[PDB]
């Protein structure tokens, strides 16, 4: 039983908000969790040993590396705390997770974008760094596939990027892999049947409507169903066998609707437009 | 809100 998390971001009041919310894919019923407690746009979540993780973001003055927790509990009405903070202030970064332990990759501290990733487990409550990336990123999604971590495109503070690195357990270090057709920055990323999907951002001068999918098998990209609208700074999340791509920026609106990809229709329902409008927000899943 | 193609 699996629904889907949407926290913080950047909200039609043209400001970084505090709003959680669920999504139930099953009933299509939407509904508020505690809201964290700093306001953070720009900002990473994910979730671990049912535990909801909120990671760095901006919340309007600096990029931060604090990160608060919820436990999520069946008896509701739960508090956010603060944990360990990041080594590095990360807005726009990535993050995925992996056994016990959650990764961030990339993202921008205000001064530069990171190279470095980082990584915590809960059981010591404590953050780690690990091999520097070949080039700095923000807007990047973070994906684990077969114990090696990849991520993909994003910023280096000059150029959008089409480039792609994973990150091999063997040897700690980065390589590249064969890029995105597409250089996007804040597209959304999420693993899907074999797949690596790449979902929307931005190339440079247009907001992406177009989704490609990296066969980790093949080494290889193809063009996938465009979405029914472009959106940057969108997260992208996987949920009994669907993809789903969350709100975002069209180039002109913040969204508030959710589209899905369902590979056995090859092509994207919008399946929501009741959550709040925003943009890069923090998405994960949560079982219930 | 200087990320490119983030609003304004
Ligand atoms: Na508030």
């Amino acid at each position: 039983n699996e629904v889907l998390l949407v926290v913080g971001g950047f909200g039609s009041q043209q400001s970084p908000i505090d709003v959680v919310e669920k999504y139930d894919p099953k009933t299509q019923e939407w509904s508020f969790l505690p809201s964290i407690t700093r306001k953070r746009r720009y900002v990473a979540s994910v979730s671990l040993h049912d535990r909801i993780y909120v990671i760095g973001g901006y919340d309007g003055r600096s990029r931060l590396s604090s990160v608060e927790c919820l436990d999520y509990t069946a008896d509701e009405d739960g508090v956010w705390y603060s944990v360990a903070p990041m080594n590095v202030r990360r807005g726009l970064a990535g993050a995925t997770t992996l056994g016990d332990m959650i990764y961030v990759s990339g993202g921008f501290d205000g001064s530069r974008r990171h190279t470095s990733m980082e990584r915590y487990d809960p059981n010591i409550d404590q953050w780690s760094m690990l091999g520097d990336m070949q080039t700095a990123r923000e807007g990047a999604g973070l994906v684990v596939a077969s114990g090696v971590i990849y991520c993909l495109g994003g910023y280096d503070g000059l150029n959008i990027l089409n480039s792609v690195e994973k990150y091999d357990p063997h040897t700690g270090h980065w390589t590249n892999v064969t890029p995105m057709a597409t250089k996007r920055s804040g597209a959304g990323v999420a693993l899907l049947n074999d797949h690596i999907y790449v979902v929307g951002g931005f190339d440079g001068t247009a907001h992406l409507s177009s989704v490609e999918a990296y066969n980790i098998r093949t080494d290889s990209w193809t063009t996938v169903t465009s979405m029914t609208t472009p959106r940057c700074y969108v997260g992208a999340t996987v949920l009994r066998g669907r993809l789903y791509a969350i709100a975002g920026y069209d180039g002109n609106s913040l969204l508030s609707s959710i589209e899905c990809y369902d590979p056995i229709i090859d092509s994207w329902e919008v399946v929501t437009s009741m959550g709040t409008q925003r943009c890069d927000a923090g998405v994960c899943v949560l079982r219930e | 809100g200087q990320a490119p193609g983030a609003p304004p």
